[PDB]
């Protein structure tokens, strides 16, 4: 019922003026923003204080603070972040990057 | 471990080839036809490389199979032949 | 050793080879030959157009003061603190000899060029037995 | 260049692991022992002092040297050296952390105040995200300012068991300045031993009971033996980066105008040698405190002056020294700056001006910027003759080449280039040319906010410098022609150049995924006289129709 | 991780390598021991090797007398193969020179006795490698093998080995 | 030493440029030349190349005018003291941009001659034409009394 | 397979009221042939119509919300303040009005 | 550098015609022709009495 | 803030809208897995009118 | 010692090379990529076993280039330079300050100070002769050396040796 | 020019993300390194014209490889590393 | 099921943890007196057992973690009384397919 009544609270707010956008984008917002058993504010700190990849918590100013921590902690970070991969600078498995192009000698042998 | 992939049966994802590959293979198949690999259908007087790939699609030819993650880590293969290109 | 570099075309050899700059392209080429040498060349004039370390010596000059982002209690702290390595160098002769050249010179109003020959006098010298004190007075004028 | 090619496996990076260092990882790892404040011109020339600035470390330019591993300049990736400290001193990146364990474990023991015999404590212990454990168990334990031998009576029914090791007591720490003082009420006098003992902790002493800690309490604290070690969490030696970090400027007049870092690390060199020569000789014991707090001080300023507002810590002149969190901050320190986004290569800038005569996959481009513009092809049996051609042409009219790459890593220039009609080129090379027309090339507006406003077009190259685009698209840009300016990012490769023409088209984005409306259509002029046209009390006439029907390009030829 | 520097010699005392250790796994998740070899053992399949990949090509195209042997594997492989393998053919004139037995039948016969003494692989390798016939002057030799084997064993073994190779 | 390719020979003995000749893009316009000294400065760490290490002035490397009103004279201190001026033509073009008195800014989309210019009925062809749509919303009334 | 049948619950729903025999019979008057072509377009443009796999929803979402807040406005609260707490609550109230029914 | 100046405005083609002759594919008999270093004070001359003509079907 | 807040979330081949760990946001996405662009605002036929209209 | 194992390999192949009959190209370059070669890990790579059925089957395409690369599954053999044991070698060349044995591929040096210094050398020798009763540097020139230690490096082999012991240069 | 967060942001929107992989690299920084195989350190010393590979610390002549960075990125390494902190490991450990 | 008039004293309430495998639940009457369901916001909650439960982890691929959570000390999670480890599936009425599942874990 607070998810329910939080996108009841943002359609109305965004639909005072200026509707629509459509449901999809909307409901997600409010799914990932509650998606934890509790409210999470998007702040410098609400959101950002998750178990998720250094590099892209510290994409958000409060970075030093954050490295510090990361390496007090001395935890991996798994790289499959879209920022992660951008700083290391290899191809993120995103939109084109979700695969792989495999070569097939059988179709290239069967096609002379 | 137990092999990380899945027999070519039960294949539980769609056999409708997405954008996304559509753009990777065309621009792979027009880079291999850019370094003078083989090509694979008949040509008529066309020179660009990715017009070439463009037909060699259209008369479903091209030598590559695509490789999809599921999010554990399993995954599936498919055939570029034996999926169907409508978008 | 040495570990210096010369540029060389490796297909013309004719000479010390006669190159060119290509600046706004950031490469050198070997004029004769035109293959390029070497990419990426740094900046030789921005880095200038950005904005006395051998009058006051090797040891480094620290013009240091009050800030902004602090208390003024703290501020007069770090004005006490700060005099604790005014003693280890002869710097502090140096910069107390500067300024009192620079009282000096900006006193009688002369050219920031006099004034930082006299600088380059006192630093030539500086420190001799031939020097032998005479009360600062007879050496600065 | 060809980058001098290495037999070394190229692989990609997957996985990224922080830590700290072990000071015998860092002296393990490092070249020079750096021990002389000053740096360059030893007599005053060049090849400097065995201290800073490579007798052993990155290099300056044009000179080989890198450690003698002779990668010049663009290829050596700096390589460290260190510094060895009198003193152990901390880090302002953990002076909390050191205050919150310190108040965690009893020292004199170095044991946890609390162990496995309260169950709250014991839940506490299972329960583990990796520090929301660490503070349940920072808050359970600051009480009992003694440490025991036995407490636990009803883990047992009534019996007192002896685990503990030291029946000290403890301080209550409180944290000042740049250090830490103690408080140890104790209680155990003849009285009520009204005495804490204010007495300021050595970084030495908690050193070694820092030294004096589990694996296991480790573990518990959240800290990973092999990476992580509390006291690998005080400094002792400290690492110095390589020039490449912090370049001499070379001011660029007559100067060196030698840059804030190393004049930083030469100050911490004085400090230190300062401390240990006063300690070595006669040391009166009224000097030694504060020369070992400045030495403690300036290592702290190097590290960050972003600290609490005690200090400011500024040298020559009024503008304060930046230290590395104010190099890493927000707004153009090296994230947001320079890996989030930064400058590219290959682009153009100018102001833009309708145009009906452009239908909307195309723009308009300069003959000027498509000059200086250029895009690789590999020469194939395709396009021999045409390359060859184009290069034939020389630089200077527009359908033609700027550089011609052959198979290693050759960049020969076709300006200077007098056997410009001797080249034969060969295939497998790559022929650097201009814009030729309908190229894909990618379309910017700042500000971007959504899905469009990076649109691609092909390109009809025109003259009259400016660019040049149809009047429909403007909405979608958001972009009058009030004197607006756009930007070009010309793709490089073929999977780029394809990926970029089948998604970033705008064909295939008139439906706006947002509002599920098309964000397209037909404006002012067109639609002012697309009313006016269609009224039923208009017509038209023979010549007039005629005309129309041609200026409609498809058109069948049926009238 | 951690550095891990593990310090160790390559003796016969099962003093053995971690690198090349003898209980590996294969690919296919069978478990794979370590095959140590002798040194007539690999003069036989080197000679295996190469007669089955030149009909191996016998077939593509279609689709013990070291003297002859030596340059007869050569110009083999240098019908295919480049001719830098100087040290290769330093290698099997180092087989020829000092394998324990020029025919097949003695090292089978051999093989076909430690099958059935389940001996320590290296060990009874690095003896089969080895060409001699006297087990104490062996162990003078090596005294990790003085250490390990007893010397009456050693040349019981020694002997009906030693009468059935062809002797240098 | 490393001089650029500016091709000095605008300059004269004195090391100026002469008023009244033109300049293109790249054309030097003030020499200048190091006094150090100590560097070994015609001995050392250089050939002869003498004591160069050239600090030369190019022009901005677009814009290409005629060169107007030269004159030095000493500084503050009393120095070697220099100001040239250059003087640049410059014609409408596309991109221009011009604004009435109430706020009406915009640019030059193309240009027309006479003869495909509108023309009324006493041939007074017009300077320019602006589009009808940028009254009505703006609300700029004032413009057309004006007019 | 009770997934798939309770996501289409709605399009199926709005397809048996569009082809409701009585209506198509009455109204529309199709054929054998293009009531066959109908189905048959229905069913292709539909798979047409499926979210293509692989692409940035989140960012999607993201942008879509930021640029219409842009464009907006600025008792009760709302406009952009009462965004900006309901966004990044937060817990205080400027308006804690409740209905009752 | 190659902006073009009104050199190229009237002069005819420099290594060029002054007209192609190519024939249409799309209805019988139809030519298009291209004239170069001209405008409408030709063009509208041209067609307006090839109009005026009444054997031709189509003119613009 | 929001665009940094909502980067990683990813349809996938699984029809579920996950974040860069795998934790699902959405099960089937958007509650439908239609896409962004192919809906329009066509009205539902069996809601309105009486109960005899319908039936009529 | 000459070892036996199944090894993987790592091999690119150029998109030219993307014709039919790929399969035995790649046999092809797995030989002339394996025979003759030295490493670190393994040493020298002496040759190759199980020429069928060998393990390729599946390849990826490199996303910047059209490279294709491949993993190898292969039986060889190897050699493994030990250190501490006899090995029978001979000599080709020699220095002053000591002779370099080429025990088959790699060549073992033993310095002058680890001959035995009761030895009796001659410097006025061709080969300088480092014998005492029969172990006199010829062509053949079988020498008992026992490898100190093979240092491994980047993939160039150097091994040392000594013969300070009984039957240790005396065969 | 400029190539800012928000250019980032709506290139992840459409989803080339080869396009922005190669404005990331060939437009700007595009640098080399060799990294250790154990320390996961940058400091290889490769003497390229021998093939030699020595990681010092490490001390292992074997276990090299070397990856494609942007140079900021390796700057910001260096002086996270003189902030006293970043193992860079080539591949999987945790499946 | 122990209801209280008002407060608890901790002396009463320390040993409510005692006696495994019996829990003991507590609740306010003025926590009791509207039922929370019945609130038309509230959407459908059911129990999942531990087999099916494992189905689903088995075919959506996820491991035990990556589920959306919901608090213990949620109202609707002391209105089912569940514990640890539990698993609720939850059909809310969604507006572009009806009807909708989701599911949330008890940690
Ligand atoms: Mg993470
Ligand atoms: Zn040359
Ligand atoms: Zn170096
Ligand atoms: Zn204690
Ligand atoms: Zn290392």
């Amino acid at each position: 019922a607070g998810r329910a009544a939080l996108y009841k609270e943002v359609y109305n707010v965004i639909a005072s003026d200026g509707s629509y956008v459509n449901y999809r984008h909307m409901a997600l917002l409010v799914d990932v923003m509650t998606t934890q058993g509790g409210l999470t504010s998007v702040t410098r700190h609400g959101f950002n204080r998750s178990n998720t990849g250094a590099l892209m918590r510290c994409s958000f100013e409060e970075t030093v603070e954050i490295l510090f921590e990361a390496g007090a902690s001395a935890e991996l970070d798994d790289c499959r972040g879209v920022s992660e991969n951008v700083i290391l600078g290899q191809m993120a498995p995103i939109g084109t990057g979700a695969f792989d192009v495999m070569i097939d000698e059988e179709s290239l042998v069967k096609y002379m | 471990l137990k092999e990380k992939a899945i027999p070519k049966d039960q294949r539980a994802t769609t056999p409708y080839m997405t954008k996304y590959e559509r753009a990777r293979i065309l621009g792979t198949r027009a880079l291999q036809i850019s370094m003078n690999a083989p090509v694979f259908v008949d040509l008529e007087g066309e020179t660009d490389p990715l017009r070439i790939a463009m037909k060699e699609l259209a008369e479903k030819k091209i030598p590559l199979v695509i490789r999809r993650y599921l999010p554990d880590g399993s995954f599936e293969d498919w055939s570029v032949e034996e999926l169907i290109v409508d978008l | 050793p040495n570990l210096n570099i010369v540029l060389t075309c490796p297909e013309c050899k004719v000479y010390p080879p006669k190159i060119v700059e290509r600046f706004s392209e950031g490469d050198v080429v070997c004029a004769l030959c035109g293959l390029v040498l070497s990419d990426k060349l740094v900046d030789t004039r921005s880095e200038w157009r950005t904005f006395n370390p051998l009058l006051d010596g090797n040891n480094l000059s620290t013009r240091i003061g009050k800030g902004e982002t602090t208390d003024m209690r703290f501020t007069k702290e770090l004005n006490k603190a700060q005099g604790k390595n005014v003693m280890d160098k002869k710097d502090n002769e140096v910069q107390a000899a500067f300024a009192k050249i620079t009282m000096l010179c900006d006193a009688a109003e002369l050219p920031k060029i006099v004034k930082d020959c006299a600088k380059e006098a006192y630093k030539l010298c500086h420190d001799e037995k031939t020097l032998k004190g005479k009360s600062m007075e007879s050496i600065m004028a | 260049v060809g980058q001098q090619y290495s037999s070394a496996p190229l692989r990609t990076v997957k996985e990224v692991q922080f830590g700290l260092f072990s000071p015998e990882e860092v002296r393990a790892i490092s070249v020079a022992k750096i021990r002389f404040p000053e740096t360059m011109d030893e007599t005053q020339t060049r090849a400097k002092i065995g201290g800073l600035n490579d007798p052993r470390l990155g290099s300056i330019d044009r000179n080989l040297k890198c450690q003698t591993c002779q990668e010049g300049m663009n290829e050596c990736p700096g390589h460290f050296g260190h510094i060895d400290l009198a003193k152990p001193v901390f880090h302002v990146g953990f002076i909390a952390k050191i205050k919150k364990v310190c108040e965690c474990v009893c020292m004199h023991c170095g044991k946890l105040l609390l162990d496995e015999h309260n169950e709250l404590m014991r839940q506490a212990l299972a329960i583990k995200d990796s520090k929301k454990r660490f503070a349940a168990i920072w808050t359970l334990c600051k009480t009992k300012m003694v440490c025991e031998t036995d407490v636990p009576s009803e883990d047992d029914p009534t019996q007192l068991v002896s685990r503990g090791g030291c029946g000290n007591t403890q301080p209550t720490i409180r944290k000042d300045g740049l250090k830490l003082v103690g408080s140890w009420k104790k209680d155990r006098a003849t009285g009520d031993a009204d005495e804490p003992e204010l007495r300021v902790l050595s970084t030495e002493e908690i050193l070694n009971i820092f030294k004096h800690i589990s694996v296991k309490d480790f573990t518990s604290l959240g800290f990973n033996e092999v990476f992580s070690r509390p006291e690998w969490m005080i400094l002792t030696c400290l690492p110095v980066p390589p020039p490449p970090v912090r370049p001499s400027i070379s001011f660029n007049e007559s100067q060196r105008g030698e840059d804030d870092l190393t004049f930083k690390l030469a100050d911490i060199l004085k400090a230190n040698i300062s401390l240990e020569t006063l300690e070595h000789n006669g040391a009166p014991h009224h000097a030694i405190e504060e020369a070992e707090s400045l030495l403690q001080f300036h290592v702290a300023t190097y590290m960050d002056n972003d600290i609490a507002g005690q200090p400011q810590a500024l040298q020559k002149s009024g503008r304060p020294v930046k230290s590395i969190r104010a190099r890493l901050k927000g707004k153009e320190g090296r994230i947001r700056g320079n890996l989030m986004g930064k400058r590219v290569d290959f682009s153009a800038r100018t102001v833009i001006s309708g145009d009906p005569n452009l239908e909307l996959d195309q723009v308009g481009v300069p003959k000027s910027i498509a000059k200086t513009l250029t895009y690789p092809e590999v020469v194939t049996p395709y396009n021999i003759d045409r390359l060859t051609q184009l290069v034939r042409n020389g630089p200077n009219e527009h359908p033609g080449a700027k550089y011609v790459i052959r198979d290693s890593g050759d960049r020969i220039d076709l300006r200077y280039s007098k056997r410009a009609g001797d080249i034969q080129l060969q295939y497998g090379w790559k022929v650097e040319r201009h814009i030729m027309d309908n190229d894909p090339v990618l379309f910017n507006r700042q500000p971007s906010l959504h899905k469009m406003s990076m649109m691609a077009h092909r390109v009809k190259v025109i003259p009259y410098s400016t660019f040049r685009l149809n009047l429909s698209v403007t909405s979608p840009y958001n972009a009058d022609f009030d004197g607006d300016e756009m930007n070009l990012h010309v793709p490089q490769s073929e999977e780029t150049r394809a990926e970029l023409s089948q998604l970033c088209a705008v064909p295939l984005q008139i439906v706006s995924p947002q509002s599920n409306k098309p964000c397209m259509g037909i404006v002012q002029d067109t639609l002012c006289g697309i009313r006016k046209l269609t009224l039923r009390d208009t017509f038209i006439e023979l010549d007039q129709v005629l005309n129309m029907l041609y200026w409609v390009p498809d058109w069948d030829g049926v009238i | 991780r951690l550095k891990k520097v593990e310090e160790e010699e390559n003796a016969a005392t099962l003093q053995l390598g971690q690198e090349f250790q003898l209980k590996q796994i294969n690919h296919q998740g069978e478990e794979e021991e370590l095959i140590a070899l002798n040194l007539s053992e690999a003069r036989l399949v080197i000679k295996e090797a190469l007669v089955e990949r030149r009909r191996a090509f016998k077939r593509s195209q279609k689709k013990e007398t070291r003297e002859k042997e030596l340059e007869s594997i050569d110009v083999l492989l240098e019908q295919t193969t480049g001719g830098n393998n100087k040290d290769l053919k330093n290698t099997m004139q180092y087989l020829t020179n000092f394998s324990r037995f020029r025919d097949q039948e003695t090292v089978g016969a051999v093989i076909q006795l430690l099958k059935s003494t389940g001996l320590h692989p290296f060990e009874v390798a690095q003896l089969g490698s080895l060409a001699c016939d006297t087990a104490d002057e062996a162990k003078t030799l090596i005294p990790s093998l003085n250490n390990k084997i007893s010397d009456d064993e050693l040349e019981r073994i020694l002997k009906e080995l030693s009468n059935l190779e062809t002797l240098y | 030493l490393r001089m650029k390719h500016g091709t000095y020979d605008k300059l004269d003995d004195d090391g100026l440029i002469a008023p009244g000749v033109r300049v293109s893009g790249e054309d030097v316009i003030i020499g200048k030349t190091t006094p150090i000294s100590p560097d070994e400065e015609e001995l050392g760490q250089r050939t002869a190349y003498h004591s160069k290490r050239d600090a030369s002035t190019p022009l901005r490397s677009t814009e290409n005018g005629i060169v107007d009103q030269v004159l030095v004279t000493t500084n503050q201190d009393g120095l070697k003291f220099v100001k040239v001026r250059v003087r640049t033509t410059k014609i409408p073009q596309i991109g221009d941009k011009f604004a009435s008195r109430h706020g009406q800014k915009g640019t030059i989309g193309i240009t027309y001659r006479r003869e495909d210019m509108p023309f009324t009925a006493e041939g007074i062809v017009p300077d320019l034409i602006i589009n009808p749509h940028a009254i009505p919303s703006r609300m700029t009334v004032a413009h057309l009394i004006e007019c | 397979q009770n997934a798939q049948r309770d996501a289409v619950t709605l399009f199926c729903c709005l397809l048996r009221s569009r082809l409701a025999t009585r209506r198509v019979l009455q109204e529309y008057r199709l054929t054998k042939q293009a009531f066959d072509w109908v189905l048959s377009n229905i069913e292709a443009q539909f798979l047409r119509s499926v979210v293509h796999p692989g692409e940035m929803v989140g960012v999607l979402a993201a942008q879509s919300i930021g640029e219409p807040a842009t464009q907006m406005t600025l008792k009760v609260t709302s406009g952009v303040p009462r965004l900006k707490e309901i966004l990044n609550v937060a817990k205080n109230m400027k308006t804690p009005s409740l209905t009752v029914y | 550098m190659n902006a073009p100046d009104r050199f190229e405005l009237f002069l005819l083609g420099e290594g060029e015609s002054k007209l192609k002759i190519d024939p249409d594919t799309k209805a019988p008999n139809a030519v298009v022709i291209t004239f170069e270093k001209e405008d409408h004070t030709l063009g509208n001359l041209i067609r307006a009495e090839l109009l005026n003509d009444r054997k031709v079907l189509f003119a613009a | 803030r929001l665009v940094k807040a909502l980067e990683d979330i990813m349809v996938h081949y699984d029809n579920t809208t996950r974040n860069s760990l795998g934790n699902v946001i959405q099960f089937i996405y958007g509650e439908d897995g239609m896409d962004a662009a192919h809906i329009e605002k066509q009205s539902l036929d069996t809601i309105g009118g009486s109960d005899a209209a319908f039936e009529k | 010692m000459f070892f036996i194992k199944d090894l993987s390999l790592n091999i690119t192949l150029h998109p030219s090379f993307f014709g039919p009959r790929m399969k035995q190209y790649l046999k092809t370059k797995l030989l002339e990529e394996v025979e003759g070669s030295c490493t670190g890990k393994f040493g020298y790579i002496l040759c190759v076993l199980d020429y069928d059925n060998i393990d390729i089957q599946r390849g990826r395409i490199l996303p910047t280039d059209g490279s294709a690369e491949f993993n190898v599954k292969y039986r060889a053999v190897v050699f493994k330079p030990f250190k501490g044991e006899v090995v029978d070698g001979t000599v080709v060349s020699c220095s002053q300050h000591g002779f370099e044995v080429q025990v088959g591929p790699m060549k073992v040096f033993v310095t002058k100070h680890l001959m035995p210094q009761d030895l009796t050398f001659n410097a006025g020798s061709n080969p300088p002769s480092y014998q005492s009763s029969e172990d006199v540097i010829t062509i053949k020139s079988r020498i008992r050396v026992k490898i100190e230690g093979c240092i491994s490096q980047v993939s160039s082999i150097h091994a040392i040796g000594s013969i300070k012991e009984d039957y240790l240069g005396a065969i | 020019l400029r190539f800012g967060e928000m250019e980032r942001d709506c290139m992840i929107a459409h989803g080339a993300a080869s396009f922005l992989k190669e404005r990331l690299m060939e437009a700007s920084d595009a640098f080399r390194v060799h990294i250790c195989g154990i320390c996961g350190l940058m400091t290889v010393i490769a003497k390229l014209n021998h093939n030699q590979f020595e990681c010092k610390g490490c001390d292992n002549k074997i276990d090299i490889y070397q990856i494609h960075i942007p140079y900021a990125a390796k700057l910001l390494f260096q002086e996270l590393m003189a902030m006293n902190i970043p193992r860079l490991y080539t591949d999987r450990s945790r499946d | 099921i122990f209801v209280y008039q008002n407060n608890i004293t901790p002396s009463a309430m320390k040993l409510v943890p005692s006696i495994p495998p019996a829990t003991i639940e507590t609740f306010n009457e003025a926590a009791l007196v509207v039922n929370i369901t019945h609130h038309e916001l509230v959407p459908k909650h059911i129990r999942l057992s531990s087999d099916e439960k494992r189905e689903l982890l088995k075919r959506y691929r996820l491991k035990e973690s990556q589920l959306p959570r919901i608090q213990r000390a949620d109202p609707v999670a002391l209105y089912l009384g569940l514990k640890r480890g539990e698993v609720v599936k939850i059909i809310r009425k969604s507006e572009t397919s009806g009807r909708y599942a989701s599911y949330r874990i008890c940690m």
